[PDB]
């Protein structure tokens, strides 16, 4: 398959929030920016959230064979043992340190 | 303090009437952050759509005022560029950016294009931004690529927040300050056309290679050719900088300024009419006069 | 006449504003001027410029394209609201035409109701062949008149 290492990333060092404005555009814009090469991630704490613009991207464990899941509203997604962490465009500022994945095609 | 943020500035101060303020004039001018920016748009493949691409911009933290121009008058750059719909980028791009390490980065789309060159201009906050052809061209096409985009904060363009986006001689870069070259060269000198390649060749007396939008669409496909539009753009923005520093035109705004009473956005905007209008304005009213209103039509297109 | 047909057609369209020929919006904004022949030979569809009134755009001079538009009629002389897209200022293409709407019917009286049914004759010269200076045709229609009683 397809096995690619995105980058943990910082939430006030992000120039970049959201993909766009709405849910089809976002799922079809995200994945763009994986086969560019071009996204990181941010992982997941208390507080991250308000730091970040609706829509939101998140990587959910299908089964490191990984799928897409975009949330609105916010209520049984993010909160589970199943989210990793919150999918953004990289803009060349410094990441922290690397996570691989698998996307399943 | 008000307890809410009204503008992306550090300090606000409120203050309840007009005369709880007053003027102070033995302090000599701070000097401030000047920022050159370049920007490539492209008609875009399909049918008649502008496709703002390329992003390139020099800034100088302490730019004086009233003294020399500082050479070199930048310390650091940025670019990033972006496959607007269809032009996919060469292989290797960033391998080959990343294997030059020149100070230049890459975006996938518009719209991440576009954000980073709006957080960029925010956490810079400049106080003199500079480009050519601001005032009909550059600046239109810039709202209206981050209206189709929908540039989250789009307001922070100008130091001011804004919600709703304006229709708007001004009011688009509330808090920041435009520099046009080419209109201050116009009030300045006499050249055969205002266009940046003829003014380069009279005043700094080197060409500029002019490249059609019609040929660099299969440009796209190598990266050798798209890194030289990208430095191309990047000596375009320093022979801008060049220019604007060797005129200086920004002491002679200051000095026509503190003349004339007037707005420095304005003056830099142009129009001998307004200045001289707030140096009248000044007069009339110390000596005691009425002015006439603001004529209402207002509207000029030129 | 450019002006007085902008005016008009404004008014009548509840157009919002015009713009400058030479000043490009990526937003597709109204246009006014008068068609024109780029060249001095006989209309092309793709041979045609569009020049405004001074006041709008100086009376300046641009030329236009007809493929993305859908239908049309253009004639040399004639004022158009072309509300198409000009982002680059050097050359607009047209999205869509605005027909002109043609003057009110002149508003009769009670005396006009006033009248029975009448007839009229009509004629055009030559009155005479090409080789001819005896008006056979004038004497044919003097005799159809007199015969007729129009």
């Amino acid at each position: 398959h397809v096995q690619l290492s995105l980058p943990v990333l910082q939430v006030r060092d992000v120039l970049v929030r959201g993909f766009g404005d709405s849910v089809e555009e976002a799922l079809s814009e995200a994945r763009e920016h994986l086969k560019n090469g071009t996204c990181g991630l941010v992982e997941l704490e208390k507080g991250v959230l308000p730091q970040l613009e609706q829509p939101y991207v998140f990587i959910k464990r299908s089964d490191k064979v990984v799928e897409l899941v975009a949330e609105m509203d916010g209520i049984q997604y993010g909160r589970s043992g199943i989210t990793l962490g919150v999918l953004v465009p990289h803009v060349g500022e410094t990441p922290i340190a690397y996570r691989n994945v698998l996307l399943r095609k | 303090l008000l307890n809410q943020p009204v503008s992306w500035c550090k300090v606000e101060a409120m203050a309840l009437k007009p005369d709880l303020v007053n003027v102070i004039k033995d302090v000599s001018p701070p000097p401030l952050v000047v920022m050159a920016f370049s920007m490539k748009t492209m008609q875009n493949a399909k049918n008649h759509q502008n496709e703002i691409i390329a992003m390139a911009a020099l800034v100088h933290h302490s730019f004086a005022l009233d003294k020399a121009a500082p050479k070199p008058p930048f310390q650091s750059h940025f670019c990033v560029v972006s496959k607007p719909k269809d032009c996919i980028f060469p292989y290797a791009f960033k391998e080959v950016i990343e294997k030059k390490n020149v100070k230049v980065e890459v975006a996938a789309t518009e719209r991440t294009l576009l954000g980073f060159f709006l957080a960029k201009v925010h956490k810079i906050d400049p106080d003199i931004i500079v480009g050519h052809n601001i005032y009909g061209f550059e600046l239109e096409v810039l709202l209206q690529r981050i209206n189709v985009c929908k540039a989250p904060h789009w307001s922070k363009i100008g130091r001011l927040k804004r919600s709703n986006m304006p229709k708007g001689e001004r009011n688009a870069t509330c808090g920041r300050m435009i520099c046009d070259v080419e209109i201050s060269a116009k009030e300045l000198i006499r050249c055969k056309s205002y266009h940046l390649s003829e003014l380069v060749q009279q005043i700094l007396k080197t060409e500029r290679v002019v490249i059609p939008m019609e040929n660099i669409q299969n440009m796209y496909s190598e990266s050798s050719q798209l890194l030289y539009l990208l430095e191309h753009t990047w000596k375009d923005a320093k022979f801008i900088l060049q220019i604007m520093c060797e005129l200086n035109v920004l002491p002679l705004a200051l000095q026509i300024t503190n003349i004339a009473g007037n707005i420095m956005s304005r003056t830099l905007m142009g129009g001998r009419s307004e200045r001289n209008e707030f140096l009248l304005l000044h007069a009339f009213y110390e000596n005691n006069y009425i002015v006439p209103d603001k004529q209402i039509f207002r509207k000029p297109q030129q | 006449k450019i002006e007085e047909l902008g005016s008009e057609l404004k008014e009548h369209y509840k157009i919002e504003a015009f713009t400058p020929l030479l000043a490009p919006a990526q937003e597709p904004v109204t246009l006014l001027g008068q068609i024109g022949c780029d060249s001095n030979g006989k209309l092309n569809n793709k041979s045609v410029i569009l020049e405004g009134d001074r006041e709008h755009s100086s009376g300046a001079q641009i030329p236009v394209d007809l493929s993305e538009l859908k239908e049309y009629s253009l004639f040399p002389g004639q004022v158009v609201i072309m509300e198409g897209i000009n982002t680059t200022g050097r050359k607009l293409v047209a999205t869509k035409l605005y027909e002109g709407v043609p003057l009110p019917f002149y508003q009769p009286t009670e005396e006009d109701a006033d009248f029975e049914q009448s007839m009229v004759l009509v004629a055009c010269g030559p009155y005479t062949t090409s080789d001819s200076i005896t008006y056979d045709p004038l004497l044919d229609l003097i005799a159809v008149i007199n015969h007729d009683r129009p």
